């Protein structure tokens, strides 16, 4: 149909392209490589060719299919790894032994002949039934529990319902008929991947990310459907974070995506994912592997297939949000996606507003950014899903004046900073309390007053806490370690504490593996406490010396005390809620008491 | 008690002021140039080329 | 079989504009088309078509533009990518940049030809890394280990013994054994080095006696300068046509990772393109992405691949651009320290940024003890405190120092002395490392130490 006039790296064009619209899939070659218009002028146009275009040849056949991108977000993409055109990686390897990703090969996204179990809803003969109406639904596996809906833009009268029993996808299950025509709906559902699927409104969202880490689950906290930005220079292996997140979240569901991730690292995340189990209310045993659908494309793969990849994984996070689950997206370094956009940009000559990226550059990585949210969404029954996006902008050389962290943190709402020091120091999560801060503690406030009045006042301490530490290590530096106030010696004690204990975990270890909220909360409780009768000592000592002078002395008379304080964090979570608050109290008491008496003996 | 007090400002100088002064002035010329200096030349090629 | 085509040969070249060739009315190009240049006094060389635009193909020349005519020069459209001739018996040669052998024998024989820049491996195939290697240095498989499908560099400035250390872990790698047909074959590229360096690679490997197993792909400084950029391809290709379709595992070698950085920036401020930071090209993440993201372990072949580069901080900044790129996709890295090295270190290794991002799954119950991770722990952390402590007691005095900071000090100062320090061929197996390394943790008090757990190390004993 259409003809290749000019080829130049993953940019191409096309001759005799004069009914092409904007944002139209387009195959190039003969190999029938994927492709997006871009950039038309005149009869020729404009095509990033997501795929490899070495050994392209003037001439070759250009073929129009008329439609945008388009994912086919159908049942079955859970627990499946795909690329960022969405092809299944598994499938593709299994029918080519070769382990060599083929170029040409036209796997469809999902298996046609699958079957599966499913289940007709409340839906009646007649009934008027709208867009997004949970018509059914279908059991994928176990704890998937798939809604079938009804795609938007789609209305009229049940003609008939398909009865229960396995499906193929070609099976026609919903003929619902509005203006006379009677139209058949199948289980497979395209959407234009750009375009953002409908909500039918966004609403302010109140449910904490529980991360299971302690720093970013109490100093810098995140709402279910928040938006937050991890830097995470080189060094720092974010990854582990983003794992970590995507195993012990109270998420639904998991979407990971890598965009120039490092394809051992995808190998990782698949092989021990499903070996490790979470733990539902009923109990049974379960791979967070079914929980958890990989888009990633490794560094090798094209790099214009960058934004593909990301927005395919973030419309499929859409997708299963307005299925009524609470999804959370984490998007591994972004900054592949910049210098994708750069070099995509570089090719049409577009001028380079800054340090090569484009001008358009924050618009995509705000729009990117604003998919995200709490929804309440469309048709019935009256879900309210939520997508979580938890991307990484890299910054080339560690500094975060860098354009695409700019942006970020000017668009970002929560913000975790990672910093190199910390990963020096062998910390391991790194996240300084300095620079990283969350936008969502306004919100969360009811959600800690009924949880525990007293979170709000031992955070807002301990980041006093904090920011004294930083000024006094500043001014030691300056000074030097004699001439400490006693105040401040202990003001700088506990600090550390805070610094050795609580805001640092482990990650690898069965204790500090997932942090449950409530012991954090006792941990800072114990931290604050000991701070607080520290002072209370202080301000009362029966002279100065042995309120605030004799502070050492009270270090050396409560050392086991204090070793207690410190080890607190040891203890695993295996231990069960009552055990670890037991014990908690137990070390809190005995603390508060064994302080007490001493600073009731010699005052 | 004197000398200890200019000996701990001067080694502190020397060890701090100065230290953190220099790599300050080297990012502060790194970024002024090679952004700076390399971005309008990048332009102006640019421009140059869309006159050509 | 479809009918062949002689290639067909052009004459119409119409402009040449630095390293850039242009030619018109080319009937049919093709992208990437390797084409091989003929010029009016005969003599011949190579390059490759960088746009196709119309009838128009703009060609970059390999050797070089100088003594072209416009109205006698040649080209030959040979219609096919760039393709290295890999076969089994390319061990033990050595090749040009552009892999033509030097090693006074004949041309390889090829078993296929392989297309350079071949396709990545199906990330569902793609397996993790599961087994240590004996390099032959102490240092590393004691601490920021090394598994066989991992990839890691070596961060060394100018001046550093850099290369005689990547020369003596070649001579001296081999699997733990804890065979030889299909043991290491080592492939040695050499990107950018100087002639006695080179001389003293070939001298080295040649007396070792590993020329049995070992391919050279030697580039010095007067090649072309894009000769050098397909180097660590053509290497890596070889290492993949070794490793996953002939089994034996490779340990591949790259030197001067910055002379490909180099090469590159030569090469894109010749094509004119959107500069990064420091003037490289923007698009280097990628590039650099396609030479290290190769090695690991495909699942379905008993094959595996091992990266070691070594890379050179041009201003001693571990910022600049290309260890600032490579720190972001190479899992790792050893760092070699200049001051450990004025101290008189013969293997000048600064163990606190030296990690290794794998180390976690090289060590375990198949080899190494179960207190290797704590005691790495504590190595690699009561060190920087150490440092701390000297700053501390260089800005206040010696008396600053107290019984806890000395402590740390003495540490630092016999951890510097003993531990770090190796022969210049010690095999120091990891047990009797570890029991020194053990020390060196007593030496601090046995219930100070925060991090680890002292049930831990009781699991090893003393002596």
């Amino acid at each position: 149909y259409g003809y290749v006039r000019k080829v130049s790296g993953p940019v191409v064009i096309a001759d005799g392209m004069n009914g092409a619209a904007m944002y139209e899939l387009v195959r190039v070659g003969h190999d029938n490589l994927i492709g997006e218009i871009i950039r038309l002028e005149g009869d020729s146009a404009t095509i990033q060719v997501y795929e490899e275009t070495a050994g392209l040849m003037v001439n070759d056949p250009v073929l129009r299919t008329h439609k945008p991108l388009s994912v086919e977000l159908g049942p079955g993409i859970l627990g499946n790894i795909f690329d960022g055109i969405q092809r299944p990686l598994k499938t593709i390897a299994i029918r080519s032994g070769d382990v060599y990703i083929p170029r040409g090969v036209s796997v469809p996204a999902l298996d046609k002949d699958t079957l599966w179990e499913f289940q007709p809803k409340k839906i009646g003969e007649g009934d008027l039934l709208t867009g997004g109406d949970l018509y059914a639904t279908v059991f994928e596996n176990s704890l998937m529990q798939h809604h079938v809906a009804l795609p938007p833009d789609a209305m009229g009268k049940v003609t008939y319902v398909a009865p229960a029993g396995q499906y193929s996808l070609k099976d026609t299950v919903l003929e619902l008929e509005f203006q006379g025509v009677k139209k058949s709906f199948t289980m497979l559902q395209a959407w234009p991947v750009r375009t953002p699927r409908p909500v039918s409104s966004k609403l302010a969202a109140d449910t904490p990310l529980l991360t299971g880490q302690r720093v970013l689950d109490a100093l810098f906290p995140s709402v279910l459907g928040g938006t937050c930005a991890i830097p995470g220079a080189f060094g720092c292996g974010k990854t582990v974070i983003s794992q970590a997140l995507s195993k012990y979240s109270n998420s639904d569901t998991v979407v990971y995506v890598g965009c120039g991730e490092r394809g051992n690292e995808m190998a990782e995340v698949l092989m021990d994912f499903p070996q490790l189990t979470m733990t539902l209310p009923d109990g049974r045993e379960e791979s967070v592997m079914k929980r958890t659908t990989l888009v990633a494309n490794t560094s090798n793969m094209p790099v214009a297939a960058r934004e593909a990849s990301i927005y395919t994984g973030i419309t499929i996070a859409e997708y299963f949000r307005d299925m009524g689950y609470n999804v959370s997206m984490m998007a591994d370094s972004t900054s592949r996606w910049a210098e994708a956009l750069r070099e995509i940009s570089g090719r049409l000559a577009e001028m380079p507003a800054d340090s090569g990226y484009p001008a358009y550059l924050a618009a995509r990585l705000a729009s990117f950014y604003e998919r995200a949210g709490k929804v309440k969404c469309l048709g019935g029954p009256e879900r309210t899903g939520s997508v979580t996006i938890v991307g990484a902008v890299s910054p080339p050389g560690g500094d975060f004046s860098d354009p695409v962290t700019s942006a970020t943190l000017s668009i970002v709402q929560v913000f975790w900073g990672l910093d190199k020091k910390l990963a020096q120091r062998k910390h391991f999560p790194s996240v300084n309390w300095l620079i990283s801060y969350s936008k969502y503690s306004t919100a969360l406030e009811s959600f800690y007053e009924q949880f525990d009045p007293d979170f709000i006042n031992i955070r807002t301490k301990a980041r006093e806490v904090l920011q004294r530490e930083d000024d006094l290590n500043e001014i030691v530096q300056l000074v030097g370690k004699d001439a400490l106030a006693e105040g401040d010696k202990i003001t700088l004690e506990t600090a550390k504490l805070l610094r050795e204990d609580y805001l640092a975990q482990n990650a690898f270890t069965p204790y500090d593996k997932f942090c449950p909220f409530y012991k954090s909360v006792w941990m800072m409780r114990n931290i604050i406490h000991f701070y607080n009768l520290a002072n209370q000592a202080v301000e009362k000592g029966a002279g100065m010396d042995g309120q605030k002078i004799t502070y050492t002395l009270i270090k050396h008379r409560l050392g086991d005390l204090f070793y207690r304080l410190v080890s607190q964090k040891f203890e695993d979570p295996a231990e069960g809620e009552p055990a670890l608050v037991a014990k908690f109290k137990k070390l809190h008491e005995d603390l508060t008491a064994g302080f007490r008496a001493l600073e009731d003996e010699t005052r | 008690l004197t000398l200890d007090e200019a000996i701990k400002t001067t080694n502190r100088r020397v060890n701090a002021l100065e230290n953190v002064v220099k790599p300050r002035l080297e990012n502060t010329i790194t970024y002024i140039k090679g952004e700076l200096d390399e971005l309008e030349r990048e332009d102006f090629f640019r421009l140059k080329k869309i006159q050509g | 079989e479809g009918t062949l085509e002689v290639a067909m040969e052009y004459r119409t070249v119409t402009g040449v504009a630095g390293p850039l060739v242009i030619l018109d009315k080319v009937k049919g190009p093709k992208y990437y088309e390797i084409v091989n240049i003929r010029l009016g006094d005969g003599t011949m060389r190579r390059g490759q078509v960088l746009e196709v635009d119309g009838e128009k193909a703009v060609v970059q020349v390999f050797e070089g533009t100088s003594g072209i005519d416009n109205k006698f020069t040649t080209v030959q459209f040979t219609g096919e990518v760039l393709k290295t001739p890999v076969s089994l018996d390319m061990l033990g040669r050595i090749f040009n940049g552009s892999g033509k052998p030097i090693d006074n024998g004949p041309p390889i024989l090829p078993e296929a030809y392989l297309d350079i820049s071949g396709s990545s491996i199906n990330p569902s195939e793609r397996t993790y890394p599961e087994e240590m290697i004996q390099t032959g240095i102490s240092t590393i498989d004691v601490m920021n280990s090394i598994a066989r499908g991992q990839k890691i560099p070596l961060f060394s400035a100018a001046g550093l013994p850099h290369n005689e250390i990547a020369a003596q872990i070649c001579r001296q790698a081999g699997l733990v054994k804890r065979g030889e047909e299909d043991n290491f074959a080592i492939v040695f590229a050499a990107m950018g080095v100087n002639m006695e360096t080179a001389q003293f690679f070939k001298r080295d490997f040649e007396e070792n006696g590993s020329m049995e197993r070992v391919t050279l792909f030697l580039n010095l400084a007067n090649d072309p300068t894009i000769e050098r950029i397909i180097t660590p391809r053509i290497a890596l290709t070889t290492a993949e046509y070794l490793a996953y379709e002939c089994g034996k595992h490779v340990l591949v070698i790259l030197t001067d990772m910055s002379s490909y950085a180099d090469a590159l920036r030569e090469v894109s401020a010749a094509r004119e393109e959107v500069p990064g930071r420091r003037g490289y090209p923007g698009y280097m993440y990628t590039d650099l992405a396609q030479i290290y993201e190769r090695a690991g372990r495909i699942e379905g072949r008993k094959g595996s691949i091992t990266q070691i580069p070594i890379l050179t901080m041009p201003n001693d900044d571990i910022t600049h651009p290309t260890p600032d790129l490579t720190g972001y996709i190479t899992e790792g890295q050893i760092y070699i320290d200049r001051q450990l090295q004025n101290r008189q270190i013969y293997p000048p290794i600064n163990v606190l940024p030296s990690l290794s991002r794998l180390m976690k799954s090289a060590i375990g119950e198949g080899m190494t003890r179960r207190d290797h991770s704590d005691v790495s722990n504590q190595l690699y952390a009561n060190y920087a405190i150490g440092k701390d402590v000297q700053a501390m007691k260089a800005v206040v005095g010696e008396e600053a120092l107290s019984s806890e900071d000395l402590l740390y000090l003495e540490f630092l100062d016999k951890f510097e002395r003993k531990f770090v320090a190796q022969g210049a061929y010690d095999s120091r197996n990891i047990f009797q490392s570890l029991d020194l390394a053990w020390t060196l943790l007593r030496i601090f008090p046995r219930e100070l130490l925060h991090r680890i757990p002292g049930k831990t190390l009781d699991q090893y004993y003393s002596r």
